[PDB]
């Protein structure tokens, strides 16, 4: 089960490093939707049907 | 008073079945209001027309009357509003799944929504309702898109189609989860909705846990938590990426993404992006 | 409630207290007012109404036989319907030589004939319960209705100081406009006669009427042939006449369904005085039939 | 001495265009026709083309034989042809500025109508001498009249805003700079064209056509004074539908008298309205009236007066 040990050193370090001091976006954050101007990127179409 | 009058005149014609005088007849007499520039009445009466339609199994009929609609909505200059909304949304209610024009119909009323307020895409809590009518028409990337753009009840929408499609998958695995759990990651990245991005998270993490057992355990600092899942990788980038973008620190996005050499060429186009957009990273 | 091609629930209407009749060029509208008038005072003997007239002609009392003016006067032979006629045109350039805004020369012209009424009717303690309004063949009288409106948004965007006096106007027309766009109170009989222009010009009148949010749901057609049945086929003109009106008439009842349609007999002598013209009006109440009302017809004629 | 008949227009040499209209049927296309008729006859020596730009089809109807896009002789004539088109239809078969712009639609689609009848010339349909113009009941037609004014006034205002800059931004903004404008001036210099021709009354005139009524008296003055604002010659009045009725009681009923009395009312209205056109009075006829022979009949006394006591046997003769 351990054998991951490498990559959950990485996260554990990684979200210690990060949250040393407040992000500066709360997690809360929620831009305006009015002020919402682009969309970012499409992402992939699923092979799957959705039914 | 003479309004409420030629509405059961109509509605008479309507039980009746005689669907083409009904429709000849309202025509009319919202032309009339139409020509004088009377909008209010013909609003009331083109709408109250719609709907009897649609509850009477017309497609064809109420849909051009919805259409007829915004037409007026758009000549009056119809700011939205709850009103102006509500009406719409009592109309989308009454439309069938499977109407050939849906999308058109659709389409008609967020285009107005967009005109007449300051919204780019549209008013949110109308595409709440027409998320939900797309979903109905198996019409998912569509709705997709609207409850993306929608309330706090399209966020839960959104997750549970997302939900039930992880589900209907046969052939479960490590990168299929992600497949779906990503797009909530970055749409609400994309649009900087957070909160959304992080309940999303939580809500879709915990059933998937519930359901599939994976061995898992949950690192917590400073009020923040990562589920570090043993086989599911791409899930641990996800959710690092998300407090990464929080931050606006580069060099916690480069860290991030250093160690994950697979899943940054994987997402590139959309790293790419939420550089440009949290970092400051424009060429 | 099926539309009946008559005049009848407004004649015994206990509600109205203004009834305006409207329509432009030789289609019967002063002998049709006349006629409105009459059916509700005969109908209704316990109220009082008033027939008034703005056309400058002095109509009423060519139709009637009798001279009437700016003093009210019951017809002769009634117990309950007065005449009057006045110009607010005169009436205003008197009153306005002893010295850009829509709807405003039309506002002080029609407070005008409304203070002549309330006057007439304190000075001979007989107030009317109703008033039948004979309209002026030319002009928007009425576009004053959309006053408070135009002028509201004028004192948004905002020597005599005026606005005090903009919005006492506002207030005036908004309290006239209560009344005029209930239609329990206040309705707009249409005239016409069945041919192309008059069909034409009474879709606009009905139009603008609909954008004051003015009632109309009326329409007396006049000087109908129906030629076909009176006998004395003879007169194939006639014949020809009454096949375009029918025509027309096709058209009429499609526009306008939810009317009460009312289809009035072409009468050879022009009706003059009281009883040839309460003859006439009974067809306002209940249809003329063609079959069986033309020696009615034929009498007033016959009589000349 | 303004006589009370079309004659001087009917022999006129001169004239090349003949407009005819009025509103609400009001026996508009009959008189179209009639007019046609009598100055073929009268002026045998040349060739005469009646069009109609009403899509109801009317002329056809009138005659009683399909007429169409391309010219026909009416069978019966040696020197009378029909045209039946439609402008709209043939504008959209053939953009925001049409509709920013007064006149321009119209323009066009009057153009197009020109355009035609010159390629009917000229694929050996003869040269028409004179063109009679059976008007589209609806619209304002040749409103395109005063554009190359509208238009002047709109270069000016061109002129002087381009002017004012550059020429860094101006060469900038320009390219095609001269182009639009070009299109403009050159539509300006087309329209100016024909009016030279319109309003010139040796050359183009309109006949208005009525009927003795109060909403058509209205129109018809209404019609004339749209026609002085485009410069267009007006003097001719053709009123039909008159009943003439205390000279035949055996068809005319109190009913007709009665309607007559009207009539005569309106009559002296437009005697004292128009003292200086020629105001022709034609009388009703029950039946209305189709084909060659029966316009060719009644459409004399375009020519010479009806009179009621001599011409009434004509009249009578057609409606049986
Ligand atoms: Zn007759």
């Amino acid at each position: 089960t351990s054998a991951s040990g490498p990559e959950h050193e990485f996260v554990s370090k990684f979200l210690t490093l990060a949250t040393l001091t407040e992000p500066k976006l709360p997690k809360s954050y929620t831009k305006p939707l009015k002020d919402v101007t682009n969309l970012g990127v499409p992402l992939p179409t699923l092979k799957y049907k959705y039914k | 008073a003479k309004l409420a009058k030629t509405l059961q005149r109509f509605e008479n014609k309507i039980k009746a079945g005689d669907y083409y005088e009904a429709h000849q007849t309202l025509r009319t007499i919202a032309n009339r209001y139409v020509r004088s520039k009377s909008y209010e009445h013909a609003i009331e009466l083109i709408s109250q027309g719609a709907l009897s339609f649609l509850k009477a199994k017309q497609g064809g009929s109420g849909t051009d009357l919805i259409f007829y609609l915004l037409e007026v909505y758009d000549l009056a200059e119809v700011k939205v509003d709850d009103i102006s909304v509500a009406r719409l949304v009592r109309l989308i209610a009454e439309l069938d799944p499977s109407e050939p024009n849906l999308k058109d119909v659709i389409t008609g009323m967020n285009n107005w929504s967009i005109k007449f307020s300051e919204y780019k895409f549209g008013d949110p809590y109308l595409h709440n309702t027409i998320g939900s009518k797309l979903l109905e028409g198996d019409f998912v990337y569509e709705a997709e898109r609207y409850f993306m753009l929608g309330t706090h009840d399209s966020m839960i929408k959104y997750v549970d189609l997302l939900w039930d499609w992880l589900c209907q998958v046969d052939d479960i695995e490590d990168s299929t989860v992600a497949e779906f759990f990503s797009r909530l990651v970055f749409n609400y990245l994309f649009i900087s909705n957070i909160s959304f991005a992080h309940e999303s998270k939580d809500i879709f993490l915990e059933r998937f846990i519930e359901k599939f057992h994976p061995k898992y355990e949950k690192i917590d600092k400073n009020g923040y938590e990562i589920v570090f899942f043993e086989d599911y990788s791409d899930l641990n980038f996800l959710q690092l990426l998300l407090i990464t973008c929080q931050t606006a620190d580069a060099s916690y996005f480069l860290n991030l993404k250093n160690h994950y050499l697979d899943f940054s060429q994987a997402y590139k186009s959309e790293l790419e992006f939420l550089g440009q957009e949290y970092f400051n990273e424009n060429l | 409630l099926t539309v009946e091609p008559n005049l009848h629930s407004l004649i015994t209407s206990t509600t109205h207290k203004w009834i305006f009749v409207g329509g432009k060029g030789g289609v019967g509208k002063t002998t049709s007012s006349c006629s409105i008038a009459i059916q509700m005072a005969l109908s209704q003997p316990n109220k009082q109404f008033l027939l008034i007239s703005t056309d400058p002609a002095h109509n009423l009392s060519d139709a009637f036989g009798e001279k009437f003016g700016k003093d009210a006067r019951k017809v002769t032979g009634m117990n309950n319907l007065s005449c009057m006629e006045i110009d607010p045109s005169a009436a205003l350039k008197d009153m306005n030589d002893m010295a850009s805004i829509p709807g405003i020369d039309e506002a002080l012209s029609f407070m005008e004939v409304m203070k002549h009424i309330k006057r007439q009717e304190q000075g001979e303690g007989e107030t009317f319960d109703t008033v039948i309004f004979d309209t002026a063949p030319t002009g928007h009288t009425l576009r004053f209705l959309q006053l408070p409106n135009t002028l509201s948004k004028l004192l948004e965007k905002f020597n005599v100081d005026i606005s005090g006096k903009l919005n006492e106007l506002k207030a005036n027309v908004e309290t006239i406009r209560q009344q005029f766009t209930d239609p329990d109170l206040t309705t707009f009989v249409c005239v016409c006669i069945s041919e192309f222009l008059s069909l034409y010009e009474t879709e606009r009148l009905i139009q603008e009427l609909i954008s004051y949010d003015m009632d109309v749901n009326s329409i007396i057609v006049n000087q109908l042939l129906f030629a076909e049945n009176d006998q004395e086929h003879n007169c194939k003109r006639c014949q020809a006449r009454w096949k375009m009106q029918k025509k027309y008439l096709d058209q009429i009842d499609e526009l306008y369904e939810d009317f009460h349609v009312v289809k009035m007999p072409l009468c050879a002598g022009e009706i003059r005085g009281l009883n040839n013209l309460t003859k006439f009006s009974q067809f306002l109440n209940k249809e003329y039939n063609p079959i069986t009302d033309g020696k009615v017809i034929y009498e007033l004629e016959d009589k000349e």
